[PDB]
RNA sequence: UAGCGGCGAGCGAACGGGGAGCAGCCCAGAGCCUGAAUCAGUGUGUGUGUUAGUGGAAGCGUCUGGAAAGGCGCGCGAUACAGGGUGACAGCCCCGUACACAAAAAUGCACAUGCUGUGAGCUCGAUGAGUAGGGCGGGACACGUGGUAUCCUGUCUGAAUAUGGGGGGACCAUCCUCCAAGGCUAAAUACUCCUGACUGACCGAUAGUGAACCAGUACCGUGAGGGAAAGGCGAAAAGAACCCCGGCGAGGGGAGUGAAAAAGAACCUGAAACCGUGUACGUACAAGCAGUGGGAGCACGCUUAGGCGUGUGACUGCGUACCUUUUGUAUAAUGGGUCAGCGACUUAUAUUCUGUAGCAAGGUUAACCGAAUAGGGGAGCCGAAGGGAAACCGAGUCUUAACU
């Protein structure tokens, strides 16, 4: 399988099962929601009937008066009252199995080849930590929404991207599913292509 | 390719019941529980086995044996799992550095299942008359 | 939590190959000398659970 | 006042109810 | 999440209360009234979409009959000699003919002695 | 799971394995060398925090509009596009933020050191008696006295003591292992009255704390105790000078402010029930779930008059509400005065089945590490072999002396 470099205009040799698989969406769906879920951080309760603040007594006796049955006040059905299911705080984190991770980047790798939303540059550098120089650059590059990884941690890069919103700058390990879709364009060092398929196989 | 543009695939996503929401949806007034039972009381229902007061089968029936505990110790091995084993010879500790048996395992039968394809050593563990002649045709050499 | 066994007939069933189980037969345990030795004879070997009293064993023995 | 309201509830129910008023056991 | 139920229910009682206009009372007012009003009415519309059929004829009938009687011969015996003549025609055009043009059922009637004769 | 158990309901380990974290010492005693390790206290010094704080980038024009932060143009900042406010939605208006710094004084934590106290190490010893154990009665151990080990002890007793003793689940023998009847000891662990920062597929005033508001108040109760309701003018009070009716009233009409007063303080939006004024039609010889199907007339709009709509509805056919519970209800069986708001099959962990997806005779990790939704971690679990009570045998096995 071969990419097109940009800037030198040359090939870079990767393999086809993982820059040519074909689109699994179901799969990918499944990894993009569990990813999403697990940010989620799920803190919320609210009180029960056993938790509203209040008194175990009979609001009025059981029979003789001519007002419905009740035994308290912490009633699901009264004003005020408990909540009859209150929720408690939950993991909403789901298991993912490794193969499927793996499978459903390559399959989104594979796409946006398919698709032409991934740039591979040898080097991507900034000299100074400025983001005027970084707009310059993705302006001279033409790109606008980008995702840039890296298979060095470069701090100037990482200061001069930390401003735009409409880019992210990641190391090849801290990849995720979720922003190689929500990206319009990844640009990947040629190192960090060597970085991914090597922890891809 | 984007975060608008996934769907699930079909049949994997089914909705679930919801009680008590009309009579359009089926599960109506009473959701699936009928009328005036124990059945449909909350919480209600009977434990396992609870056949009225008839006496059930886990009690008209007798108890029988006994449990061996040296059964828990030993082990049986696949012909296939051989060659799992590194140095061509099959022991109790080599076979628990497979991860095969298991640590606490002191005895082992190996077994006709599977087939082997290459000369191994036997040692120390019991085998079957298949595996003695699937061993030895192979090339094996079973000894104690 | 886990579902716990019901002690009892894990003491007086055992699963099979496919699924089923076996057990004892009952009326072989006291009042001996007055039943035919034929009744007692098909008695002794294990039987398997039939398949209308097969799921309360089931629902008791989740364990297998 | 609906806490000249809990007076009212409160005890207009606690006033208890004298009682039936026909001596009649149907029995 | 706490769905707050508000503005579903209200425009739900208020497609059912539009539907009750005209209604005396609470019919016209009261969602719990009209409601058990609208359903009534639908059912006493699907019954009377099979009974307009009914009705119609009926009354087509006894306009044939009272215009059979002028030209001196009942219905029985003019249906009768239609179909032995074979006039297929049905009777909601007889009795606009009964009505509008009586030569026309004057003639119909000949028709109809002719072929019992 | 093993077991315990009216062997019922139910209770429920351990060995062993993987991890977090790891730390060892002293007295039952004399000497010898003497201050030697360590700890504690108290000073000082250094560093790092905390308790006030400082600086902190870069925008104009035009259009609409009451008002520009909005639209359309044209620029600039960014290690700062976190957030909030500003007359509508502001990177460049303000407060801040990123980043860079800052303490007279007090104090925390580290080191370092001074002083005070503390003893270090070597040799030879000694080695925790009304105790262990036992009898009786109870309790704890997963173990309900059972064949019940072990631990505790209310009561009665009662050893040996290094050539000795305890345990290894009745018990004996052998073997292994340990040394009770004296103590000390960090970490990993548990919690949050309280403080600070941040976050939320948490609520948004019948919700969320009982309490967004002078709420544990008002109020109730002898008392313990119980325990509410109640948010929003506007950008800014500019909160209506003055005039008029009226009781030197209330309340209102003007005028005026304002973008707006059908935003006027009983103040955002202002639904419904409920109560009214006005117009059209119908209605005072007519009997009943009040409608429906037909349908005259009247009024009103459109229109090529074509006739359609709309409202009403004389007369007429049919027609005894809803729910629940029931063999069965118009039922004179239950329930509901009406509106609005709330109000009931959830959640967690196990298990099975179906569907779907991944890998596939293999599949999969948990704890944890990790800056970290990756990757590591295969401890384990399920499955590929079963039969038998079991030893055991093994694609067979059990039964039986043996199976046609
Ligand atoms: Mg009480
Ligand atoms: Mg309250
Ligand atoms: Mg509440
Ligand atoms: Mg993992
Ligand atoms: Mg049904
Ligand atoms: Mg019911
Ligand atoms: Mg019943
Ligand atoms: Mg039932
Ligand atoms: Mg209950
Ligand atoms: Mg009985
Ligand atoms: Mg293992
Ligand atoms: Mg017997
Ligand atoms: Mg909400
Ligand atoms: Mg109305
Ligand atoms: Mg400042
Ligand atoms: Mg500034
Ligand atoms: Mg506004
Ligand atoms: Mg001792
Ligand atoms: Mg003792
Ligand atoms: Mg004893
Ligand atoms: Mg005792
Ligand atoms: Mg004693
Ligand atoms: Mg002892
Ligand atoms: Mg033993
Ligand atoms: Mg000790
Ligand atoms: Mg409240
Ligand atoms: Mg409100
Ligand atoms: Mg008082
Ligand atoms: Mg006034
Ligand atoms: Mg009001
Ligand atoms: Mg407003
Ligand atoms: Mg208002
Ligand atoms: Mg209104
Ligand atoms: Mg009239
Ligand atoms: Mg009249
Ligand atoms: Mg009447
Ligand atoms: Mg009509
Ligand atoms: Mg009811
Ligand atoms: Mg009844
Ligand atoms: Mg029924
Ligand atoms: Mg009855
Ligand atoms: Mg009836
Ligand atoms: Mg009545
Ligand atoms: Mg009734
Ligand atoms: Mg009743
Ligand atoms: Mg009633
Ligand atoms: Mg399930
Ligand atoms: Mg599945
Ligand atoms: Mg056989």
């Amino acid at each position: 399988m071969e990419l097109v470099l940009k800037d030198a205009q040359s090939a870079l040799t990767v393999s086809e099962t993982t820059f040519g698989r074909d689109f699994n969406e179901a799969l990918v769906h499944q990894v993009v929601v569990a990813y999403a879920a697990g940010a989620r951080q799920g803190t919320r309760a609210q009180k029960t009937r056993a938790e509203v603040t209040g008194s175990g007594k009979k609001p009025w006796r059981q029979k003789g008066t001519g007002r419905a049955r009740s035994g308290s006040i912490k009633s699901p059905i009264w004003r005020s009252g408990g909540v009859t299911f209150a929720a408690r705080p939950q993991d909403h984190s789901q298991k993912v199995n490794k193969k499927m991770y793996r499978g459903a980047l390559k399959s989104i790798l594979s796409e946006l080849v398919r698709q032409d939303r991934l740039i591979v540059v040898e080097k991507f550098s900034v000299e100074a930590p400025k983001t005027k120089l970084l707009a310059q650059k993705l302006k001279d590059m033409a790109l606008e929404d980008v995702l840039i990884i890296t298979g060095e941690l470069d701090e100037n890069l990482f200061l001069a991207a930390r401003n735009l919103h409409k880019v992210d700058v990641r190391d090849a390990t801290g990849i995720d599913p979720v922003s190689l879709i929500a990206f319009d364009k990844v640009v990947m060092t040629a190192d960090a292509v060597k970085q991914v398929e090597e922890m891809l196989a | 390719m984007r975060l608008n543009t996934l769907s699930p695939a079909e049949g994997s996503k089914k909705a679930g019941k919801r009680l008590g929401r009309g009579i359009g949806s089926g599960l109506g007034k009473t959701g699936g529980r009928g009328h005036k039972g124990q059945k449909s009381r909350s919480g209600g229902g009977v434990r396992r086995g609870f056949e009225g007061g008839q006496m059930p089968l886990y009690r008209r029936l007798p108890k029988f044996g006994f449990t061996s505990r040296k059964a828990a110790i030993t082990a049986e091995i696949r012909l296939s799992d051989l060659a799992k084993v590194e140095g061509g010879v099959v022991d109790l500790n080599t076979l628990k550095a497979a991860n095969i048996i298991g640590i606490q395992i002191e005895f082992a039968k190996v077994i006709l299942a599977g087939e082997v394809t290459t000369p191994v050593t036997v040692r120390g563990l019991r085998v079957t008359k298949g595996a003695r002649a699937a061993i030895e045709a192979a090339g094996g050499k079973i000894e104690e | 939590p886990k579902i716990k066994t019901v002690r009892g007939a894990a003491k007086r069933f055992k699963k099979t190959g496919k699924g089923g189980f076996k057990h004892k037969h009952a009326n072989l345990r006291h009042i001996l000398t007055k039943k035919a030795t034929k009744r007692k004879r098909h008695l002794r070997p294990k039987a398997m659970v039939s398949k209308g009293d097969l799921g309360l064993v089931i629902a008791c023995l989740p364990y297998a | 006042m609906s806490g000249k309201m809990t007076g009212i509830v409160k005890w207009f129910n606690a006033d208890k109810g004298f009682g039936f008023i026909t001596p009649d056991d149907g029995s | 999440a706490r769905v707050k139920r508000g503005v579903i229910a209200r425009a739900r009682h208020k497609k059912i209360l539009k539907q009750a206009k005209g209604y005396y009372g609470a019919r016209s007012r009261v969602y719990r009234v009209a409601f058990q009003a609208v359903i009534k009415a639908g059912q006493y519309a699907y019954r009377d979409r099979r009974q307009r059929k009914r009705q119609f004829r009926q009354l087509w009938i006894a306009r044939i009959n009272a215009a059979a009687r002028q030209n001196g011969i009942s219905y029985s015996k003019f249906i009768n000699g239609l179909k032995k003549a074979s006039v297929e025609i049905d009777r909601k055009i007889l009795a606009d003919i009964a009505v509008f043009d009586k030569v026309a059922f004057t003639a119909l009637v000949e028709k109809a002695k002719a072929a019992l004769a």
